[PDB]
């Protein structure tokens, strides 16, 4: 072969493109047309056959309009005569409500902040490069298809789409090779003629290839210790730390929109915390209902003892906890066989520096004392800047690398998801030591309260006194007496907000404005301001796609130092609608709230029902890309009111619209992200996806409540759970990795075997 | 029948906005062969005319029946027509400026009702083939609402949102699938949108269903602000500024015999560097084909220029539409395949007889067998005007080769307009006699064909 016959070859074989082309348009419009379809819904009668002309011939005090006709013939269009004007009366109809004040997108209810996504800015209110492109790669999706049926036409030695795509990255015999190249230019002289714009390199059309475009997606996921951290990879590295999702809105989205999920791996992965859960099982029941080694004691799979390998090692030195059972109920067999497995299997050894106690802060009587503003920066959030928690192996000192004492300008103290414990470091928090049969931890408190001056909200765990654990419960919310005494200080994680209703505002320069429902007396928490979590760059980007680059755009400041912007443009809640006014009566506060930042605000009048609530808005929406460039009912008001969906109008005195919350399309989106992942198999992520299905619904902030939804969860899905084998693995690598964690007790492992043996017994019909 | 349309009446409005027709609409609800008659709706009127085919070159056939003036403050330039659930009498849609609907009695001259939600101007009105008393609004709010005129839904008439991040600026165009349950939406933001609508309740909706996904979304077909969209069947036809074209073309794997997905089932941005996704797609292909393009020239930088297909069961489809300079275009559908068929025979004509055939005039007194007793015998269309030249075939090529998706279609008939005219609107009669082309100056165009003078 020479580069021009083939080439000539390819020219000829080119020429069927077009007329396929006019086959299929020729051949569509054809089908089209004689699948036309029958008007619809005919009337019996013509409803304008009694309507007359209504011009007027040579009225009184009526409108009237002309209009002026002229007649056409021929094929010219050339008019008879200069044409004749008549006049009609005109009914004036008015209509009958008003527009509803004006607005952008479909504002739709987040529970929550949801992390937004980097997007490219390509709408604004080179150019030649994307025409270009776009015309490429409308012509690439042509002619791919056309590429291997011609290889087969020419049968050329070596001239194979596997090899083409080696010459491409560029084994392949001798004269292979040499067709190779003879073949990719020629198709380049053939269908990449530089002068055109309408033009493919075959290299363009290799890469749509199913084996070679994966090679270029970037949506990537990731001794008897090194199977068992590589078999919890997934588990590891995706599994949220705050809310137990594996798809959530949590960690770090880079620039590219690679998210570094807030895991395990963000603090060394399973060892250092699973090292440090032997040493403190170190310093220190009941029968299953399926033939337990207790009252006893078909070849096994290498994924099945893999199973109880992780299972025994999560469960670890455990005094009243056992593979055995849990790993039997998650295989077919009875606890006796994995007993009978494990003493033929016979599966590392385990190995506190006083310091300094720190004056400002005493971690044993919960307490601030003396220059505490002055020594840490724990309490001013817009100064703060987001370090994976500690998990050095040291005193979390500047000399072991510990990021909380020495990462900032600052020491912060040591949080929850830090390996360091309290006993050892004396930077941990502890919680607050508020406790009383009135309300406590309020703002004008005997002694403060440690949690409202480091500005964050109780820990449900680490406050023991207050009550925290159940009034952060958020299936207490409505428990106005347990409310009325204990914790004050957990609002947003009660997740309640004070009666509002949207409405017009009393501004006249405002659109839309928000107005109390209810009464509210000052002090008391009002609202959460929700919105999409963005980063600098896509604040600006958001700007101009906007039109904002007169003040349009308002995004929330929530981590100033750490760049994080909240958006309520087109998700958030009702506070997106709360006006500007100097002296208003609520106010924003950024509070700290399980590691999450989050904004609340509270009432600093009281407000009484249908008054429209107003805050200052202050330099809480920063204007980025200019900085850059240096019985509950509706109350009765004056101002219209509207539901917040359907923007009818509400009638003073109905019902307050109480709508539930639609997340389903948030849902969806986490769901289609793990599906993404090349690096999942499809039985990880069929379990993921409903793991997190279930547990996104329930928007956990703390540990403490992990273990009943946990358990709620087995529950409901038992049986699709022993229904397929894979399942039941991938929910022991989940359990495995909270048993790692110490997030999970003792008390539900064994429950879950209960209930999951229950439901492989009532299988067995 | 393979006659397209001539000139046969103008007619200038008084301005009233001191001004141009925005829309044209038939009323397509009157039993067959009634008179057809249109609603023309400017900034602030709805002129509403019967029209009657005459022996009289001189007669008007046009007659001005209602005329009414919408008494707000809107500005209006949108329209679509509907019926009373109760009482089948003809109501009309107009829509505008301030965000509303305003529904009209036109033969009693009274207002139905108003339709509010919107949080901005409505730029298109569109109502389902299957069910007369659904609406879609396209609003600068950039969403879609659709809406109820049945009774179970006039506490709260909004049904649907179609809402989401699909759509980011002013929606310029909403249209309907035949089978009511598909929605294209475009705008200024280039993106094309189809939405899978939900079944709605026979009963009242305390909320509308908001859709947060579209099934298929790309901003990659044309390069400007699409102003207009429409099926032709489950093919797709859009135009967008700056471009002179409209585009044909077809969304991958899309068939409307296929089940309806639901809500879930669409596509998520999951990639944001990804500028088509779409639930429908099957080396990896195309998630859409450019099929034709309609050339169109002299738009300009005009837009809200708007076609109209004719398409209705045993007539040929005919494409219409006005450009920015005094020109009104014509397509016939059918013409593509009958030149295709022609030139077919032709090659296999000239192959089987070393060039001995003989190309004839169809529609005369002949037939194929007339032409071959008479001596290979080629029936030519009686359209096809001047072995031929070579700027013969080029000319015939232009208007009716449909082998490059990049190529440019020659209008089949193209009728100039006296003085200075950008058409916005284009609409057919029922039987496809009657074409009004509105526009600027409160002008009207109307083509006939089939008269009777
Ligand atoms: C240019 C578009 C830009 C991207 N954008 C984004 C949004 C969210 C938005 C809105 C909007 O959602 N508001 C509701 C509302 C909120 C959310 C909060 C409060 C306190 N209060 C409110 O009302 C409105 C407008 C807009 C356009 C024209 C207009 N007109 C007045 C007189 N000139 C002609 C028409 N007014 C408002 C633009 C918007
Ligand atoms: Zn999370
Ligand atoms: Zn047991
Ligand atoms: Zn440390
Ligand atoms: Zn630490
Ligand atoms: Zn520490
Ligand atoms: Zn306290
Ligand atoms: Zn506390
Ligand atoms: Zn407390």
């Amino acid at each position: 072969w020479t580069v021009d016959k083939i080439a000539s070859a390819l020219s000829v074989l080119a020429e069927e493109v077009p007329q396929n082309h006019s086959r299929l348009v020729n051949f569509l419009l054809e089908e089209t047309e004689k699948r036309a379809p029958q008007p619809r819904h005919l009337s019996k009668t013509d409803p304008f056959a009694h309507m007359k002309s209504k011009a007027i011939d040579a009225p009184e005090g009526v409108p009237t309009m002309d209009v002026k006709f002229k007649q056409h013939s021929g094929e010219y269009g050339k008019s008879r005569n200069s044409g004749r004007r008549f006049q009609y009366p005109v009914v004036c109809i008015k209509p009958d409500r008003e527009p509803v004040p004006p607005y952008r997108f479909h504002h739709a209810e987040i529970r929550k902040n949801i992390l937004a996504l980097n997007s490219q800015l390509n709408f604004v209110p080179p150019r030649s490069q994307k025409i270009a492109k776009r015309a490429q790669a409308e012509y690439a999706a042509t002619l791919a298809p056309y590429l291997e049926p011609w290889l087969r036409k020419l049968n050329i030695e070596g001239c194979t789409k596997s090899n083409l795509i080696r010459f491409m990255a560029s084994d392949m015999s001798p004269q292979a090779v040499r067709n190779a190249s003879m073949f990719t230019e020629a198709w380049d002289r053939v269908f990449n003629d530089q002068s055109k714009l309408r033009r493919v390199a075959l290299r363009d059309i290799l890469m749509l290839d199913k084996n070679v475009e994966p090679i270029f997606d970037n949506k990537r996921a990731k001794a008897l210790m090194q199977k068992v951290i590589d078999a919890l990879g997934s588990y590891t590295t995706l599994g949220c730390l705050i809310c137990f999702s594996h798809d959530c809105e949590h960690g770090e989205i880079e620039r590219d929109n690679q998210k570094r999920c807030f895991s395990l791996e963000e603090i060394g992965g399973l060892m250092p915390s699973l090292r440090r859960k032997w040493a403190a099982q170190i310093e220190q029941h009941p029968p299953c209902r399926n033939e337990c080694y207790r009252i006893h004691g078909p070849p096994w799979s290498e994924n099945e003892v893999g199973t109880l390998e992780w299972m025994f090692a999560t469960i670890g030195y455990s005094q009243t906890l056992r593979p055995e059972c849990f790993v039997g109920a998650i295989l077919g067999r009875p606890c006796w066989d994995v007993h009978r497995k494990l003493q033929e299997l016979d599966l590392p050894p385990v190995e506190i520096p006083k310091q300094k106690s720190l004056p400002w802060y005493d971690r044993r009587k919960k307490q601030l004392m003396s220059d505490w503003a002055d020594a840490t920066i724990t309490h001013e959030h817009a100064v703060r800047e987001l370090f994976a928690p500690c998990h050095h192996d040291g005193p979390c000192t500047a000399a072991n690398g510990c990021p909380c004492a020495s990462a900032g300008t600052h020491p912060v103290l040591c949080e929850r998801f830090c390996l360091c414990t309290a006993e050892e470091c004396p930077l941990k928090f502890t919680g607050c030591a508020c406790h009383s049969s009135g309300k406590t931890c309020l703002q004008r408190q005997g002694r403060p309260c440690i949690c409202v001056q480091l500005n964050r909200e109780c820990d449900p765990t680490l406050c023991k006194g207050c009550g925290a654990r159940e009034r952060a419960d958020p299936e207490n919310a409505y428990d106005e007496v347990l409310h009325s005494t204990g914790c004050q200080n957990v609002a947003l994680q009660r997740g309640a907000a004070k009666a509002v209703v949207l409405g017009k505002s009393q501004l006249e320069a405002c659109g839309y404005g928000l107005f109390a429902a209810e009464d509210i007396e000052e002090g008391e928490f009002v609202i959460e301001y929700t919105g999409e979590l963005i980063s600098h760059d896509e604040g600006v980007r958001r700007e101009h796609r906007r039109g904002d680059v007169n003040k349009v755009s308002y995004l929330f400041t929530l981590l100033e130092q750490e760049g994080i912007w909240v958006d309520a443009a087109i998700y958030g809640n009702l506070s997106r609608y709360i006006n500007h006014a100097t002296d208003g009566n609520i106010m924003p506060k950024i509070m700290y709230v399980n590691h999450e930042w989050r904004i609340k605000f509270t009432a600093i009048k009281d407000i009484k029902a249908g008054e429209e609530l107003f805050f200052n808005y202050g330099d809480n929406f920063p204007n980025l890309t200019k900085k850059l460039v240096e019985p509950l009912l509706v109350p009765k008001t004056t101002q219209p009111l509207f539901d917040p969906l359907s923007k009818v109008q509400l009638l003073p005195g109905q019902p307050l619209p109480q709508h539930p919350i639609d997340d389903s399309w948030l849902l969806l989106k986490h769901r289609d992200n793990l599906q993404d992942f090349i690096d999942l198999r499809p039985e990880e992520k069929e379990f993921l996806q409903e793991w997190d299905a279930f547990i996104l619904r329930r928007h956990i902030s703390s540990e403490q409540y992990l273990p009943r939804y946990f358990l709620r969860f087995v529950r409901e899905k038992a049986d699709w759970l022993v229904s397929k084998r894979s399942r039941g693995e991938e929910f022991s690598k989940l359990v495995a990795t909270l048993l790692a964690r110490r997030v999970l007790p003792e008390r539900v492992v064994i429950e879950a075997t209960q209930v999951l043996n229950d439901a492989r017994g009532r299988l067995r019909e | 029948e393979w006659e397209l349309p001539r000139l046969r009446t103008s007619f200038i409005f008084q301005d009233d906005y001191k001004a141009e027709f925005f829309d044209v609409k038939f009323y397509p609800y009157s039993p067959p062969g009634a008179p057809p008659v249109f609603a023309a709706t400017s900034k602030k009127h709805a002129v509403i005319c019967r029209l009657t085919q005459t022996t009289d070159k001189d007669a008007n056939p046009c007659e001005i029946i209602q005329l009414i003036r919408d008494d707000g403050n809107e500005a209006n330039c949108a329209s679509c027509w509907s019926k009373d659930p109760i009482t089948d009498q003809p109501l009309l849609c107009i829509a505008g400026n301030e965000g509303n609907v305003k529904v009209y009695n036109v033969t009693e001259g009274k207002l139905y009702r108003t339709l509010v939600g919107h949080g901005g101007g409505i730029n298109d009105l569109a109502t389902s083939p299957a069910n007369p008393y659904i609406i879609a609004s396209a609003s600068d709010d950039t969403t879609i609402r659709i809406w109820s005129l049945a009774p179970e839904h006039e506490k709260q008439p909004c049904v649907c949102i179609l809402g989401g991040e699909g759509h980011s600026y002013d929606l310029l165009s909403v249209a309907f699938h035949d089978n009511g349950r598909y929605v294209l939406s475009a705008g200024h933001d280039q993106v094309i949108n189809l939405w899978a609508l939900p079944e709605f309740p026979n009963e009242h909706m305390e909320i509308p269903i908001v859709i947060y996904y579209p099934h298929f979304s790309s901003s990659e077909i044309h390069n400007n602000l699409v102003d207009c969209v429409a099926f032709y069947g489950d093919l797709i036809l859009s135009r967008a500024c700056h471009e002179d074209t409209i585009v044909l073309w077809r969304i991958e794997g899309f068939s409307s015999d296929d089940p309806i997905p639901g809500p879930l089932d669409a596509p998520t941005p999951t990639d944001m560097t990804k500028q088509t996704r779409s639930y429908f797609t099957p080396s990896r292909p195309a998630m859409f084909t450019r099929l034709a393009q309609f050339h169109t020239p002299d738009c300009g930088v005009q837009f809200f220029m708007r076609f109209r297909m004719y398409h209705v069961p045993g007539k040929h489809p005919i494409l219409a539409f006005a450009n920015a300079k005094s020109k009104t275009f014509f397509w016939d559908l059918a013409r593509f395949g009958e030149y295709a068929r022609f030139m077919a025979d032709l090659k296999e004509a000239q192959q089987s007889y070393n060039g001995r055939v003989v190309v004839v005039d169809q529609g005369q007194g002949i037939s194929l067998a007339q032409a071959q007793q008479v001596h290979g015998v080629v029936m030519k269309p009686a359209w096809l005007v001047p072995g031929f030249s070579r700027e013969t075939l080029q000319a015939w090529a232009d208007m009716y080769d449909l082998s490059n998706p990049v190529g440019l279609i020659k209008a089949h008939r193209s009728l100039a307009i006296d003085g200075a005219f950008v058409g916005r609107q284009v609409g057919w009669s029922p039987e496809g006699e009657w074409c009004v082309v509105v526009g600027n100056g409160n002008r009207a165009l109307i083509y006939q064909r089939w008269g009777k003078e």
